[PDB]
């Protein structure tokens, strides 16, 4: 197919794209990479990142907050750190355990009147939501985190909008009773003004015209099936996915100076036999392993260089 | 636990059938239900469960409190009604009974044959469902190839390797994920299809019940079925004289209502 | 679905109650059961569920069918017991109903008294584990004071990283799991603690009333307590007879057999 | 506290040595070096391989059967692979996702008048044990498959216990029903002589001083997770384990040949700082990576050599 990521750049109707991946891979540094070669030809991209170790503060060098702030060096970059992306996707985890289509919502009431800590989160995310788009960004990449998965949390809702719409229905019902027998507003407002946010980002999470997912992975067995797992688990929810990076490559010289390098040439040559036959339907970006003295933006360019055009020595 | 009460209840009435010593009939039944309300008091049990027409109503901003309380009176005015139901029929049975040692008899056996019947009718519906059940059956072989397929497929995915054959590996698990995942979803299409045809064939049921019992009053609107002194019930007499100064559509409601009540709780 | 049999079957017995035109009247029972035989003969709705006593029993060789009719026809004279039983209480009713149009009254009157007792003391025995509801309180601040340091130890596990710092992490988990373990153990503690004493307090319960029993048999072994005609019940006045020639040790277990029933399977 | 292995092989009280890890971790070589020098102290010395692959026929190059046989260039050293010990392992994947205390033995029944396919299991397993029992060996090395845990199998038939001896219990009232009322022997027969060697065997099992279990991993999170889940998993089943292999370690010379070896060694250096600083109650094996030119028995002997005594350059 192709060795690089340039469908990614050539396809400017993406508005949202995750990088994902578990494991010990350098995956922050590829998707920062990625985000700045967006950056070369979109006017405005914004790098999310829900993981708790803020990485990307690292790989630039500065600090960052939960509001949107220009990157120094790039005049369209921006970047934030949303620790309560985290916080409100934890809370989620037995509406993930169970993954059902009735009782679902029952929970979700059940602790809305018992603790209140799920309408919580649906706010929270909201607001994440409204503010990204409002700030109108061209793009925003995703560093999801390397545990969980809260993309399929705007599937959940959807028990929401048909009780609300059993609302409506019995809307003309509740009224007459309540003057036969005689705040209300404020619950059916906050739901009112955050459930359209939550639908046009969960319609465009499921158009493959605008949102895609790059899995970030390693030549070896563990590594290489958490990704199958992942690629399938994200297939069986409908979300595209067409490109998958494999970092920490060896790729040794032919002047054939260390028996190591080989050996771990040959390990990796058997994992990526196997990942080329199993995904034939992807774009397999090999990204080799930089020095140890080379860390920070000067990484970070070199990844998006090998990134935009494929790298062999 | 409600059924004890009820049936604690329908003992005391039928100790207290055909006693003509207390004027107060109804009221009996009052301190009747005032002692199973007084040994209720230390014997509260009951069992809440989150349901859906609940959520739009506390979405309402309608007090939770308020909402119990309307639920659990609007429970206790229901089966006071089917006690009290219970109470005139057994008020009917003594006055059969001294009729022993009259068209009310025959109205009153009549119309008992009717619900008796519909009620049983009713409750052999799921006798009737075998017009669905051949369906299941002819979907049965289906069902069958395509679980043995699976069986053959996860056999021989267990036979593979998965180290050094990976990707005939993963092939075979994204095949039998697939397969898999269309058995789950032609068991939600079964399951949805004799959802829908239970849900027609009982509003058929409930359409033609409702035809039989208004076929009934319109026979018998004119004439008298359950006699009785005034005096006797005269709190709830002129209620209970719907039609041409007699027991008719209560006593049908009542019938029907309390004969369902035994067959569902049963 | 056995209820609704055994309503039917009593309700019928109810509609042959004190008719002395057909002097068969066991009989009448037994066409009774014929007819609902032969109506759960298209009808035959059951649920057989795996038990432990079961599992012994199988592993002795006896077959699978003959084990299967063992415990169906255990059931059916189960039902068909307790259906003659209220058959007898029927008769009974009749007998004082003619009788009120007497040492058998209040004899009638006293062991009702003494079975009714019994039954409500049991069936409030939950009522009396306040004994144990005590000590449920008494542990329930260890439990809410230990589950809200599991709630601690897992914000702060939320808190700190994995990548960078696995070790704390590691710990943390390990800390978090022991302590999960240790609440899984008191809980199964609890419920051990529970479940014996609920069965030490039932079989206390138990040889009490056998004791209650006894003594009155006791009481009563000498004097005559529920008197009928013999050709009325002849084919089994015999068996009925067992104490000084009059209905006895059979009414008694009848009547506590039939009030746990109803108190059971209400 | 030790990098070598020689308190397994100083434990003369050892006779259950299993050898764990999932992943692409190579532990058949370790397993079997582990082997090769327990054979220079032992009298008799058994290799089991549960995996499908059949990897020590290619670690000796030699074809092995479900018998034990003798390998080539030891005398004391005997090897066997039952591919029927994963073929009955599989089977029971409902307990193992229940792992119930009430209702497996009624699942279990329930499947054994309706297909027998569990009894069945565990006459084999008792068959296995009473071959490597009666074939007399000294210690017993388990390769246990990357995927499943088939050390448990041995704590359930606990129900199968007092299920009998509930039966022995109703024993006496059987016979005065049976004669009352009026095949059955070789049921309770077959369960009779079935049940003492794995209860000698699951005795054997959950005392430390003669079962081990040795976890095989590499410098990686992914792995190093892995394995960290395995030893709670197997601490939660109170079964001894005191030893970690890792693999695949790169110990670059201080020539400074290639700038990837540092990289790989400074990687590998915070993960083995992470284990151990975790795994200080531990022995910390480290396992070099070998040339691809050598694999067979020169790697074994080897692997069984930097067992013995730690490897340092
Ligand atoms: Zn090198």
């Amino acid at each position: 197919l192709e060795p690089t990521l340039s469908n990614i750049i050539e396809q400017r109707s993406l508005k949202w794209i995750f990088v994902g991946g578990k494991g010990g891979v350098g995956k922050t540094t590829c998707s920062c990479s990625l985000a700045v070669q967006l950056s070369k030809g979109r006017e405005s991209v914004l790098i999310i990142s829900t993981d708790p170790a803020h990485n990307i503060s690292d790989a630039f060098d500065q600090k960052f907050s939960k509001v949107p702030t220009k990157v120094k060096g790039y005049d369209n970059l921006f970047a934030m750190e949303i620790d309560p992306s985290l916080g409100v996707a934890e809370l989620p985890d037995e509406f993930f355990e169970e993954d059902n289509m009735l009782s679902m919502g029952k929970k979700m009431m059940q602790e809305a009147m018992s603790a209140f800590p799920g309408i919580d989160e649906a706010m929270s995310y909201a607001e994440v939501m409204r503010l990204v788009k409002g700030m109108n960004f061209s793009v925003v990449v995703f560093d999801t985190a390397p545990t969980g998965h809260t993309l399929r949390l705007l599937n959940f809702p959807t028990i929401v909008e048909r009780g609300l719409g059993r609302l409506m229905q019995i809307k003309n019902q509740i009224s007459p009773f309540i003057s036969q027998m005689c705040n209300a507003d404020q619950l059916a407002s906050k739901l009112e003004e955050t459930l359209p946010v939550i639908r046009s980002v969960s319609e465009q999470f499921k158009d493959p015209e605008q949102t895609t997912f790059i899995c970030v992975c390693i030549a070896e067995f563990l590594s290489l099936y958490e990704t199958e797992r992942l690629i399938q688990e994200l297939a069986k929810c409908k979300i595209d996915t067409h490109n998958i990076i494999v970092n920490q490559l060896v790729f040794p010289d032919p002047e054939k100076p260390c028996k190591m390098c080989e050996a771990r040439h040959k390990i990796q040559a058997k994992y990526l036999d196997q990942m080329e036959d199993l995904y034939e339907d992807f774009h397999i970006v090999k990204l080799p392993l930089l020095p140890h003295e080379v860390r920070g933006a000067d990484k970070v360019n070199t990844f998006s260089a090998l990134l935009l055009e494929p790298y062999k020595p | 636990f409600r059924l004890v009460g009820c049936a604690l209840l329908a003992l005391g009435v039928r100790a207290f059938v055909c006693k003509y010593l207390s004027i107060f009939a109804p009221f009996l039944t009052l301190q009747l239900a005032y002692m199973g309300l007084y040994k209720y008091f230390p014997k509260s049990e009951k069992k809440i469960k989150t349901t859906v027409l609940t959520a739009a109503l506390l979405l309402s901003g309608i007090p939770a409190e308020v909402i119990n309380r309307s639920m659990d009176t609007y429970s206790k005015m229901g089966e006071v009604f089917t006690d009290l139901c219970v109470y005139f029929f057994t008020f009917i049975f003594c006055h059969e009974l001294l009729d022993y040692w009259a068209a009310d008899h025959w109205a009153w056996l009549l119309v008992l044959s009717f619900v008796f019947g519909c009620n049983v009718l009713r409750i052999l519906l799921p006798s009737f469902s075998s017009f669905m059940s051949r369906v299941l059956q002819k979907d049965a072989e289906q069902e069958s190839q395509m679980r043995a397929e699976i069986q053959d497929m996860k056999q021989e995915l267990s036979t593979v390797n998965m180290m050094d054959e990976f990707a005939r590996y993963a092939r075979l698990e994204r095949k039998i994920n697939k397969m898999t995942d269309k058995l789950k979803t032609h068991v939600k299409a079964r399951t949805a299809q004799l959802a829908k045809i239970k849900w027609v064939i009982s509003v058929a049921f409930y359409v033609l019940q409702a035809a039989l019992m208004i076929s009934l009053i319109w026979k018998y609107y004119s004439v008298p079925v359950a006699v009785v002194p005034s005096k006797w019930i005269t709190p709830l007499d002129r209620l209970v004289a719907f039609p041409t100064r007699v027991a008719g559509g209560v006593g049908i409601t009542c019938w029907i209502l309390v004969c369902n009540k035994v067959v569902a709780i049963v």
